[PDB]
């Protein structure tokens, strides 16, 4: 969370398994695998997603709580994401990259 | 700033927990089946907009958990049941906001109809996930008399601090945790037709702020049914 | 006394599974493709269809003739590899796709392919869907075998015929299966015409 | 005449059990959740009418358990799974009835279309609870070639005794029990699009009786998914 | 709030230090003279104005220390040299300011010219003390292609977190410390014509504030050349 | 399970880095030069540009065709070696420049080059000047590869095409680096056109 230190709120990050459908409301996202991330308390939220291998999982975020802000701090905030290996990642059959022509 | 997980859910969480009547929820011809897996997971309700003019809110449990996943699903399948209901309330307010809440549980909170002669038609008490707001003045009709200064029950709202309660003072803390160890005379009751307790949140000191702050403060309620058990569907030996 | 009745002695022997020719100069007739499958030869298909799951390594030996010194490239693409659409396509130069360079007159080229499936065994039979298409899975995919003349051109017209000898190695098989009664209709599916159990007889005595 | 219970279900049950390929079902980035409670309960299908002219039947599993309670329900929720499938077949025939059945499981029983040029549209293979009957002669169209003497697969029906099988001879016994320890190459597969085995019941000696007996013999199939496990829905640590 | 002195200089200083590639700077016909006294003193550059529209900055070392006292002076006298470069970045931002910086070192950060056909004339890369700013869009001419989303190098700016880096989130911390243990193939190189690494500071989340706050946030960069050594001027024995 | 993700398994595999032809009789078209660099093939260049410093030995395998018995000389000059300017230049006879003599029909010639740099590693990226010219250093100089027919003449006109397969050996790499986003403009510099980070999407949801 790259907002002001005075700002606070809650965001609900929901992960849906590959078979399952994407949640349509915050209530259906709450009735599943989720984490209610208090932004005023902690500024980083880490989650390791399993079964990523080769219809995959969907990760979503919902306003559980609006960003509560004092008169001095700006309302609009930004969030950055960081994807990395969760310490396994076995890779077996090397091929050619589809990026360079 | 320890965050506790429980089931497939996790919430981030002044670790002062109020245990209702000093007793922790426990278990117990008759054969009860208890589902330890699931049910206990936190069920976060929709946040409520607390404003300068907000008089209060109330929820009736277990019926407020009517649609909350497996716990609400079990209520349909099983005739009888009992649970423990850890309740977390997190105000999430800035330093430049002032206010004071009473988060209280009030077991067997029988309420009175507005028009005294007639009774309300069973839906003025409770809608499942959405709360019912109080009112600032008296009301009329076939709805619950939802005027604060009486909390719908006829008692004074000031001396309503005798139940399991917590004070949320935005100056000091923004969190509350109450544990309600299934207060009832019969050991099991039908969840649909019986309301065990009524979580009601009442602002004693109203919300106040200056013009730049957000016009509201969203209050988040989180319920985890602890030690839930039901009746045995399968035949005895 | 039954040593030769083992799976290695039964399944493991080379058979001429692919005959094709490819001209040196002139479009799509200048190279040979052959997506690798066990369902090409009807004699080898009947043997691999006695087991539901098989696990083996592949040793292929190409036999190339012709009608200058001719050099041939036998390029093997893995199941995820880029396939050339023309003789001069850039896909021939891919480092990932292993290829042999064989010039005429020497011992025939030999290339060995390991167990390259994603699963734990190749499936002779797949009762299921891709989504789709029935009886097809990508677990028993073994790649393709693109073969061309590396020579730019020749004054004469040269047509080279290649024979591929497919020999399973270190065979492991599971779940025995009855041998097929009916003949084969198509090389992709398992469809059949209702045939008699056995040749008839005049009477029961 | 011991009767074994399992879950909330009980069936009354020549205690000769055939274990498929001599192996008993067992368990096993990746994290599988296994539901021991429920699922394992016996799922009794509808009985089939066996008559003098009945050529045979087949079921495709796990897809035949598509609507069978929680096990079928889990198939929708979980992308991957595996199970063990104890199968009980009880003919329930009188002494004055004669006949002989082959109860066989045939893993990966790929079948062929009647019109060889075209393929069947995905529902000629399987309907969930109802079986698919064989035919006595050749058929045409976009349905599975269901002629016995070939069992839909192109192999001979006589030498189809190499799979896990049991013989029901009404002269000797009326029961069969086969255990199928999840034969597959990949450790987990999608139950909806992959058919692990095909329970097919084929009368070698046809049913026969005199005029006073009942014109049929009802065959009852009972499936218990043993050691069923799935993938983990919740996030890893 | 410990303040560390070093030489005749002192700076006031979340004591999280990032050591580049887990290695600390160390020493080592050929005879190197190392000046322990001086050189190691902190060289505080001029602060940069970080604004809502600021795309980024970069410095090329050792050439950014060209005029910084004895260390820059030694660069003229000695043909060869090597150093270790502790870098301190202190944002100095108020609580009511929001933003996020990437402070990264990027060894051997070869950059590309804007007009691809022609090359830049050697001063678009570096001026000594003043930084070079990035640009928001593409540019043309004989200057370095200074568009962020590529960081001048052709790689993506998001996956530029593989080098020795630190994150400055004004919500959490305002300081960064990186140690760069002289990454080079040859053990000594000419400082004038070779740029060992390129300290570039890139705002991922832009600076934001309300109308009363200061319109900028000044970022201060401090460099201490550690374990600097050179060649021997005097004749061998 | 990640054994194949090692640098040797990733970097070390042969790729056809140089295609050229050279006539036998007739000026400068009678031999092939190819100054050895890792920036020739765009697929191999993207891999060597993930590491700032690399250290490896080189094994090259030439593949020579033609259109008498033909003998070819593949002369490798070290980074300080004399370069021929004509097919008959005296520089072909230099003892210092190792050369292979391959006659047609035999297994292709193979020559192995050690780590010949003056420094301790080859540089994929050089942020600095030669004085000059930017991004060029003489530390990652690997020599040239002059190839000709040793035959004096032929009655017919013969044109021989050679393919060079470059395989790094005993690879050692340092200082990881992000993979290149933008395409390559030129083979000498690092210049690029500003490209988008990733393919677009209709919305954020």
């Amino acid at each position: 969370f790259c907002g002001s230190a005075m700002a606070t709120g809650k965001l609900l990050i929901s992960y849906s398994p590959p078979g399952a459908s994407v949640p349509t409301s915050r209530k259906d996202a709450m009735l599943g695998t989720h984490i209610v991330w208090d932004i005023g308390l902690q500024s980083s939220c880490v989650l390791c997603v399993p079964w990523i291998s080769q219809s995959a999982g969907y990760i979503t975020c919902w306003y559980q709580t609006n960003i509560v802000v004092p008169p001095g701090a700006p309302t609009s905030c930004d969030v950055l994401c960081f994807a990395s290996a969760c310490n396994d990642f076995s890779v077996r059959l090397l091929r050619d990259t589809p990026f360079m022509a | 700033v320890r965050s506790m997980t429980l089931g497939n859910s996790t919430i981030t969480t002044s670790a002062n927990v109020v245990v209702g009547y000093g007793e922790w929820p426990s278990y117990l011809e008759d054969q009860p089946t208890q589902p330890d897996v699931a049910t206990c997971r936190f069920y976060t309700l929709e946040s409520v907009q607390w404003e300068k003019t907000s008089p209060g809110w109330w929820w009736k449990f277990p019926e407020a958990l009517k649609n909350m996943g497996l716990f609400g699903q079990n209520m349909h399948y099983h005739y009888l049941g009992r649970a423990g209901y850890t309740i977390h309330v997190q105000c999430n307010a800035s330093k430049f906001h002032q206010g004071c809440l009473l988060v209280v549980c009030v077991p067997e909170a029988e309420m009175g109809c507005a028009d005294t002669d007639t009774t309300f038609p069973a839906t003025e008490l409770t809608t499942e996930d959405t709360p019912h707001v109080f009112t600032s003045d008296s009301i009329t009709g076939k709805k619950v008399q939802a005027a604060v200064c009486n909390a719908g029950m006829g008692v004074g709202v000031g001396n309503l601090t005798i139940f399991p309660h917590q004070w949320i003072n935005l100056r000091t803390n923004n969190s509350a945790t109450i544990v309600i160890p299934y207060i009832n005379s019969v050991p099991m009751d039908n969840m649909f037709r019986h309301y065990n307790f009524t979580l009601m949140i009442i602002p004693f000191a109203p919300l106040n702020f200056t013009d730049g702050a957000t016009a509201y403060v969203p209050i988040t309620v989180t319920i985890a049914p602890m030690y839930a058990e039901y009746n045995g569907l399968r035949l005895a030996s | 006394s039954r040593s030769e009745s083992t799976i290695e002695n039964f399944m493991g022997r080379a058979a001429c599974v692919f005959m094709d020719q490819y001209k040196i100069n002139g479009s799509t007739d200048r190279f040979a493709v052959w997506t690798i499958n066990i369902r090409e030869m009807a004699q080898l298909r009947r043997k691999c269809e006695m087991f539901t799951y098989m696990r083996f390594d592949i040793e292929m030996t190409m036999v190339i003739t012709s009608c200058p010194v001719l050099t041939h490239q036998i390029m093997y693409v893995p199941p995820g590899g880029p396939i050339p659409a023309k003789v001069d396509g850039y896909e021939w130069q891919t480092s990932t796709n292993p290829s042999v360079f064989w010039t005429e007159g020497n011992a025939p080229p030999r290339i060995s392919i390991p167990f390259i499936s994603v699963g734990n065994a190749y499936s002779s039979f797949y009762d299921g869907w891709s989504h789709g298409t029935y009886g097809y899975t990508t677990l028993n995919a073994m790649g393709k075998l693109y073969i061309r003349h590396v020579n730019r051109s020749s004054p004469h017209q040269i047509t080279s015929t290649i024979r591929v000898y497919f020999k399973p190695k270190h065979i492991k098989a599971w779940v025995p299966r009855p041998p097929r009664l009916c003949p084969y209709i198509n090389k992709r599916d398992v469809n059949f015409v209702v045939t008699e159990i056995t040749d008839s007889r005049t009477s029961i005595t």
